[PDB]
């Protein structure tokens, strides 16, 4: 007829066990059971942030009607979830949709209030072509319909609160978003379910670490949805790593390599080596099959354990006498003890291993969701990270205080000791020009992301007027670029782990520094469209040169800390104490000596050799040429750039002059031997 | 016809940004309100292929399918 075609039951799917065990939520289940049992305004709608399981509340309502802990007025009801899909999908002719909706309402009236209708996404139903606003409002008025709604907080503002005559036939059953602890409980029930499904065993410290790390690092979505996502995705990872091994991959590639080599050689010895490696391959393959058979038997017996539990729940509802004692005291202790025998057998035989989900796989799925390096240290990465100063002294020579403070900050983030209310670090680099602020920050991005300018580099010398804050926040509502956010918040909400480099910060008007007060205090920055962005995982590096005369005047015969004190007073004269209180540590650079410039000359000549060698020419140098480049490139007030433009002149002008001249032959060695006063190439 | 395959078919939508609001008219279901149930229960194995700025424009304007 009508209530068979277009509606989907929940009480059948709560009876055949197809729905999930819904834990918690007894306050909101009780409030929905209240709102259903009134005389007017009888229809509730569930309104909450998207993800907290409004549909899960109604599925749990069906499970409590079946289990019968409801009051007597709703015992024996039927919950029919409504499908707009088929209803709209059949109506080719005019009025057929209203005919079908009228037929469904007549059969609802004929079922005489015994049916609780569940329309999820009610804002979809409100527009259907009168259509559905003017047709259910009779049954929404006279209390003969017991519709239950479920909608987002967003679409309840638009598609319902537009019209008050449809708005006040409903109730804001405001589903709260659960805290950490209720998320833990929900994950325990669904641990039971997903261990049935993905053939695994979820350790309970992985549940509490999944709850905490889902609350801390993902900030897009809403609990308890993200925690079930991390648990289910890590269980998927473990099922995949079981399903594949890698040792047999090495052995198969080795035996096919030696097989091709032996077939090419047909001294031998490789028949013997191939036979030994194929015996090793067959033994490991049989061990692989034995472990797969063991896990197969264990998960089939656990599935039979759950089928016994569903059958004993059938016996708890129905009430058979000997079936209760039979199922319980026969099936449960023997199956649980040979389950534990199979579990310790897998603890004996899993070598080749992992069939359980600890915290580490949760951390790996979290580090591949967002990008924050949460995971435990594989030893390539840990020895990579202990050599952090050794990784930065190949693109920054000198400047040890900087590399110390920076490497300290990165190490404090990767261990765990960081403060989750701040970014990792927030450095205010000072010092006169051409000593390596900007290349230190590019050295960080080259370490961390394996690319030089793969980082969010904001030029703070565009913000010389007050109205250009809005380039980085974005546009307030009802203006031009409101559809397109900022530049800072968008490119961080994409990739939460980056290095935001504020280029030469002292030029801007002080308002952008007020924006930075928000950022460096609490990692949040509400952009144009009214949403926060989690900056708790970046390294907001800000450069400057506010103490050039002071540092170039007194870095001699003054230690590091007192220099920091005196330049700290100078920056206090240029900034408000709000902003420089927020800073992690102002580190101070210093102008370069002669040997530092010699090393910089060596580095720049290395990249010049790189350029001309990928061109195809090969160049050696005399040490006297390097000494002339060191002596001409030295001056304090302009930093390490007179070295680069002296190199530019005294090599790149005559050398490019002669390479374009058709003179210098490819392949031969271009020797940069000095003249009496200059540097020139020769060819022999 | 994907339910009659029993999880055998990986459905590939290209331009997932397009799908939100495909058919919105006077009497419509918007094509996101017919895949929100089927995607909600995991019965469909859809694979999305969208841009990044099309993702800011089209899907995150609609959190229930985000
Ligand atoms: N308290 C809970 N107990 C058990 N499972 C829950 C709970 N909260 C959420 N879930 C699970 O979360 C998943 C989706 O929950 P839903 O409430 O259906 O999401 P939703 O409310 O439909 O969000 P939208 O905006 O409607 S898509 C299902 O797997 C539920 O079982
Ligand atoms: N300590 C250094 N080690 C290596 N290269 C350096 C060093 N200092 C400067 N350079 C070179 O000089 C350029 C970087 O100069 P920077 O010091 O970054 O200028 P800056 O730090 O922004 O100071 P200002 O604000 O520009 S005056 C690049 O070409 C580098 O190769």
């Amino acid at each position: 007829q009508a209530l068979k075609k277009y509606t989907i039951d929940l009480t059948e799917r709560a009876e055949q066990g197809k729905l999930d065990p819904v834990i918690g939520r007894d306050e909101e289940i009780r409030r929905t059971i209240q709102v259903l049992q009134r005389r007017t305004k009888n229809n509730p709608v569930l309104i909450g942030e998207p993800g907290v399981g409004k549909t899960a509340i109604v599925e749990g309502l069906a499970q409590r009607i079946i289990n019968g802990e409801v009051p007597e007025g709703l015992k024996g009801r039927r919950v029919l979830a409504l499908d707009m899909g088929a209803l709209v999908a059949g109506a080719k002719y005019r009025g057929e949709f209203e005919e079908r909706l009228k037929g469904v309402l007549n059969d609802l009236a004929k079922q005489e209030g015994n049916v609780i209708l569940f329309i999820d996404a009610l804002h979809t139903m409100v527009g259907a072509g009168m259509d559905a606003g003017n047709m259910l409002k009779p049954a929404l008025a006279r209390g003969e319909l017991h519709c239950v709604g479920a909608t987002t907080l967003d679409e309840y503002r638009q598609y319902i609160e537009k019209d008050a005559a449809l708005e006040r036939r409903f109730q804001k059953v405001f589903v709260a978003e659960p805290s950490v602890e209720d998320t833990i409980a929900i994950l325990r029930g669904l641990k039971e379910r997903y261990e049935l499904h993905h053939h695994v065993q979820i350790t309970d410290p992985a549940i509490v670490a999944a709850a905490t790390l889902s609350h801390r690092y993902i900030a897009d979505r809403q609990l308890p949805d993200k925690a079930i996502d991390l648990i289910d995705e890590a269980a998927s990872s473990i099922r995949m790593q079981i399903d594949s091994p890698e040792e047999l991959d090495r052995l198969d590639r080795r035996i096919i390599q030696l097989k091709l080599e032996q077939q090419a050689l047909m001294l031998d010895m490789l028949n013997e080596e191939l036979s030994d490696k194929e015996r090793q391959y067959s033994e490991l393959e049989e061990e692989w099959k034995a472990e797969k058979a063991s896990l197969s038997g264990t998960q089939t017996i656990k599935a039979e354990l759950e089928q016994a539990k569903i059958a004993i729940e059938q016996a708890r509802r129905v009430g058979d006498l000997a079936r209760m004692s039979e199922l319980q005291y026969g099936k449960i202790p023997e199956l649980e003890k040979q389950l534990e025998a199979a579990t310790q057998l897998e603890g004996k035989t899993m070598r080749l291993l992992r069939n359980k989900v600890t915290d580490a796989e949760i951390a790996e799925v979290l580090a591949r969701w967002t990008g924050i390096p949460v995971s435990r240290m594989m030893e390539s990465e840990r020895e990579k990270l202990l050599r952090m100063e050794q990784e930065l002294h190949h693109r920054v020579i000198g400047q040890n205080e900087a590399v110390d403070a920076v490497s300290n900050a990165i190490r404090r983030s990767r261990a765990g000791l960081a403060d989750p209310n701040r970014p990792i670090g927030s450095f205010l680099f000072l010092g006169p020009t051409g000593v390596g602020k900007t290349e230190l920050c590019k050295a960080l991005a080259n370490f961390m992301f394996d690319s030089d300018e793969a980082m969010v580099r904001i030029d703070m010398s565009e913000f010389m007027e007050k109205h250009s804050v809005s380039r980085l926040v974005g546009a307030p509502p009802g203006y031009v670029g409101y559809e397109e956010g900022g530049y800072l918040t968008e490119a961080v909400r994409r990739r939460p782990y980056s290095v935001i480099l504020l280029d030469a910060v002292e030029k801007a008007h002080p308002d952008v520094f007020n924006i930075l007060l928000q950022v460096l205090d609490d990692g949040r920055l509400t952009d144009g469209q009214g949403r926060t962005v989690d900056f708790r995982n970046t390294v907001v590096i800000m450069t400057s040169n506010l103490g050039s005369d002071l540092i170039q005047e007194r870095f001699g015969e003054l230690d590091y800390a007192h220099m920091k004190e005196l330049v700290l007073g100078v920056v206090s004269h240029n900034f408000r104490p709000e902003f420089i209180n927020r800073i992690d540590e102002v580190v101070v650079f210093h102008p370069l000596g002669e040997q530092h410039i010699a090393s910089i000359a060596q580095i720049q000549l290395k990249r010049l050799y790189k350029r001309l060698e990928e061109r195809g020419y090969e160049i050696h140098i005399s040490d006297e040429a390097l000494k002339l480049l060191s002596e001409n490139g030295y001056d304090p007030v302009y930093g390490a750039r007179p070295l680069k433009r002296a190199i530019q002149q005294q090599i790149e002008n005559p050398l490019a002059q002669q390479i374009l001249s058709g003179e210098l032959v490819p392949g031969k060695v271009i020797r940069l031997e000095v003249n009496e006063d200059r540097i020139v190439a020769v060819q022999h | 016809d994907l339910a009659k395959q029993e999880g055998n078919v990986i459905l590939f939508i290209d331009a997932l940004h397009t799908m939100v609001g495909a058919g919105k008219a006077d009497g419509a279901m918007d094509a996101g309100n017919m895949l929100k149930p089927a995607l909600a229960r995991g019965e469909l194995h859809c694979v999305g292929a969208t841009t990044l700025d099309e993702y800011r424009q089209y899907i995150e304007k609609d959190a229930a399918l985000e």
